[PDB]
RNA sequence: CUGGUAGUUAUGGCGAGAAGGUCACACCCGUUCCCAUCCCGAACACGGUAGUUAAGCUUCUCUGCGCCAAUGGUAGUUGGGGGCUUCCCCCUGCGAGAGUAGGUCGCUGCCGGG
RNA sequence: UGGGGCGGUCGCCUCCUAAAGAGUAACGGAGGCGCCCAAAGGUUCCCUCAGAAUGGAUGGAAAUCAUUCGCAGAGUGUAAA
RNA sequence: GUCAUGGAGGUAGAGCACUGUUUGGACUAGGGUACCGAAUUCAGAUAAACUCCGAAUGCCAUGUACUUA
């Protein structure tokens, strides 16, 4: 699972996922992409998930892209702890998706397979999306 | 190939370096020097109007006399402080003008000292 | 090692500044020329 | 189940103590800092730990030297 | 060129011992001998085994009876 | 000044109208010759410092002054500050005798003699050397020197390509 | 025409090519003294012009890099009002960043000579 | 003191939270201090770093030498700004 | 309080010019070809403790402005 090799600090803020992408709300190196409509935090199992019967219905021909990546770092606290004494442990690694921003690509297969796979992708992410093509 | 280091680059980065600490005002104008090969040359400025008020060099139509160009400099020092002196100035700063002062500048310092120049 | 110590002028015998010296870097006693303001001139001080 | 944070130190009020077109008494503080984020101009000059102050009584006017650098000056 | 700092570099002459040509240079020894060489001028002079003589660009032991015989004093 | 006056008077005139310089100001001529020992072993060796240092003058007769390293290396147990090497810097008229020891001398003493790289330029214009014994030149003595140490010698001149500058050399002598 | 000496956010810089010169300015020669190098007259310091425009310097050309820079649109946002409230929409005022049309191989002051 | 106890903390300096003046809390996120220097202070004069490539070396990836490029990519007694 | 004028300050936004994180290609001077010690370059992302930039408001002050206590 896509994790960073290191980090500068081990705790981070939520953060706020307000306005449109910042970048990345075009297709530029496949011809097919996932797009988000809305906006939600995606972990990096949802990640390999979304990969594996991505791939999977292609039989391993052609090229996917992934163009998101979790960086950010979230916490939690163990059950019948209560509030205070510090902060919580990183469990795991999220990548939070503004609207608008391409998070998958397809290349190197015709046109009724690059719209299947993307489908059963899009069924593994808490994302409602929509399949766009290039120009 | 060792490429030489220019003589006055070098000189104007010294230069710098005093001409922070100096500046010339109308009461108190500020006395260049700029040091040649085969001459000298002695200026008057006022940095606040950037204007040069009086000056003398080793060019002039008289003092003709070349006795290793060292004594030359006082003859120079002699000139710069009698005309200075004559439109009404009093006192001075020297400044360097990044050199060192040991010889050539030293010798047209002490002319003008010895004239109506106060430093 | 680095103790405090105090200055006496030579001549008066008072102490009138105070100091630091490192005692394994200047085990001698440390001699200055200070302001004696009982004379009103400077004059050599010595550490006590 | 504990925390080795929790330590800060003591606000040092930075920033600009008088305003651009204020007329000042000599001797009062114009800016405290640290480091020289605005250099001294006309009769301000810059105290031990970089605070300038007013040499004479003026007007304060903040103004721009070379094209990254400040400088504060007073003017009679 | 400051005083009393560096050893002393007056001129000897240089000589082969097949050639035996009279070569100027610069050097702190003397090698015990010297001569009047040039125009009236007092040279030290140097004497060392064959120098350029051919580097590489131009029987009793051989030197072993040559060497000793030379050598009976 | 015996190669001074083939450089002054011999080889700088087949120079001017070989190359078609516009004038004489762009003719190469020599700079400078250093002389580097880099002896590390003062390290624990401290008498080893300063023992090859009035070695090192008496090729030369200029003093050589001591060289500190600029940093600290934790491979060579190295320290910032102690003695690593010897400079000496023959300028002036030194660029016309120091080397008619070596050109005449020096190189037909080694015990292998065959000659000089061919292709040891810095791909500027400059032209290096080096010494593998330490009692080549012909001042020095062989009972008087305790170690051996690898020296770096340099030849610094105004040459702007390797072409000129291995030609000057070539035609001021040596294989 | 040139040598000094200041102001001005690099539109003033970098890089590239050409022309010029003892009237200046430099390159250059030497080390007797003043002075000088952790050694080195390289630099500094001093004494001159045998040689030179190949360098520095001056003039000329550029858009290759850099620098400066609109108009329109957009993000954002004070005030007012709405929602289906991870957030989103409407009216009025302000209004970037990026990208771009475009400009740039400088502009002024004083003194001494030719 | 998200009941009390066990655990941890108690004074000073630096950064973020802190919402573009100043100030601003939590058992919120990161670090240091309880010194050192007789020159590591004053003043006068001078100059410039890291790193890389290239040729020669005992000597190797890295020790000292030369050239070139090099607006700080170094340094600033010590933590950060 | 509003208006006109002058300022200090790096948030929102944006950006890769520094520092961390990171994707896909050309790319393996030299170790024994990422396994790299790795570095150059093209394209594309990311940041409370990143900034070549940078607002709206808020704040400080001057005025001879108009109103108001
Ligand atoms: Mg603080
Ligand atoms: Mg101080
Ligand atoms: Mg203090
Ligand atoms: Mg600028
Ligand atoms: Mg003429
Ligand atoms: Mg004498
Ligand atoms: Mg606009
Ligand atoms: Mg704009
Ligand atoms: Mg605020
Ligand atoms: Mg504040
Ligand atoms: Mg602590
Ligand atoms: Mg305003
Ligand atoms: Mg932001
Ligand atoms: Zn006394």
């Amino acid at each position: 699972m896509l994790v960073p090799k290191r980090v500068k600090y081990r705790r981070e803020f939520r953060g706020n996922m307000r306005g449109r992408a910042k970048g990345g709300t075009e297709v530029a190196f496949g011809e097919y992409g996932l797009q988000a409509v809305e906006a939600s935090w995606i972990t990096n199992r949802q990640i390999e998930a979304a990969r594996i019967a991505m791939t999977r219905y292609m039989k391993r021909g052609g090229k996917v892209w992934i163009k998101i990546f979790p960086h950010k770092s979230y916490t939690s606290k163990p059950i019948g702890v209560r509030m205070g004494k510090g902060k919580g442990a990183p469990e795991g690694w999220v990548s939070p998706v503004k609207r608008g921003k391409i998070m998958f690509e397809i290349a190197g297969v015709p046109e009724d397979v690059a719209r299947e796979a993307l489908r059963l992708a899009a069924h593994k992410l808490p994302v409602k999306t929509k399949i766009v093509k290039r120009e | 190939m060792i490429t030489k280091i220019d003589k006055n680059k070098v000189r104007k980065k010294r230069h710098a370096r005093v001409r922070s600490k100096i500046s010339g005002t109308e009461s108190r104008p500020r006395l260049n020097v700029f040091r040649s090969n085969k001459n000298i040359y002695a200026q008057v400025i006022d940095d606040v109007n950037g204007v040069t008020l009086a000056s003398a060099s080793n060019l002039d139509k008289d003092f003709g006399s070349a006795e290793s160009k060292v004594d030359a400099a006082s003859k120079v020092g002699e000139l710069v402080a009698k005309r200075a002196s004559e439109k009404g100035i009093t006192s001075v700063t020297f400044d360097r003008g990044g050199y060192l002062y040991h010889g050539r500048v030293k010798a047209l310092a002490e002319a003008a000292r010895e004239n109506g120049l106060e430093f | 090692m680095r103790v405090n110590i105090t200055l006496e002028c030579t001549e008066c015998g008072d102490r009138n500044y105070i100091t630091t010296k490192n005692k394994r870097e200047n085990p001698e006693r440390i001699e200055l020329k200070k302001y004696c303001p009982r004379l009103r001139r400077v004059t050599l001080h010595r550490e006590t | 189940g504990s925390t080795s944070n929790g330590r800060d130190s003591e606000s040092k009020r930075l920033g600009a103590k008088r305003a651009d077109g204020q007329f000042v008494t000599g001797g009062s503080i114009l800016y405290r800092q640290r480091g020289t984020k605005i250099y001294p101009g006309t009769n301000v000059g810059r105290g031990g730990d970089d605070t300038l102050f007013a040499k004479t009584d003026g007007v304060v006017r903040f103004e721009r030297m070379g094209r990254d650098k400040k400088k504060v000056s007073v003017y009679p | 060129m400051k005083t009393g700092i560096h050893p002393e570099y007056r001129p000897v002459v240089f000589v082969d011992t097949s050639t035996d040509f009279k070569f100027l240079s610069g050097s702190t020894k003397s090698s015990s001998e010297t001569i009047k060489w040039e125009d009236g001028n007092e040279y030290p002079l140097l004497r060392v085994e064959i120098s350029s003589d051919s580097h590489p660009f131009y029987a009793d032991g051989r030197v072993d009876r040559f060497n000793k015989k030379y050598g009976l004093k | 000044n015996r190669l001074k006056d083939q450089y002054l008077k011999e080889i700088v005139p087949a120079l001017m109208s070989k190359f078609n310089y516009d004038s004489v100001m762009e003719v190469p001529k020599i700079d400078k010759i250093v002389i580097n020992t880099g002896v590390g072993d003062a390290t624990a060796n401290a008498k080893v410092l300063d023992s090859a240092v009035e070695e090192l003058a008496l090729i030369t007769g200029q003093k050589p002054v001591i060289t500190k390293a600029k940093n600290s290396i934790a491979g060579f147990r190295l320290r910032e500050g102690m003695p690593i090497g010897a400079k000496v810097t023959l300028r002036g008229e030194r660029m016309y005798d120091f080397l008619d020891k070596l050109v005449t001398v020096s190189l037909p003493r080694v015990r292998d003699f065959r000659g000089v790289s061919k292709k040891a330029f810095d791909g500027r214009g400059n032209y290096t050397l080096g010494v593998r014994e330490q009692l080549i030149f012909p001042e020095i003595d062989y009972d008087q020197v305790s170690k051996v140490r690898g020296m770096d010698v340099v030849i610094v001149t105004t040459a702007k390509s390797d072409e000129e500058s291995h030609e000057l050399l070539t035609q001021l002598g040596m294989p």
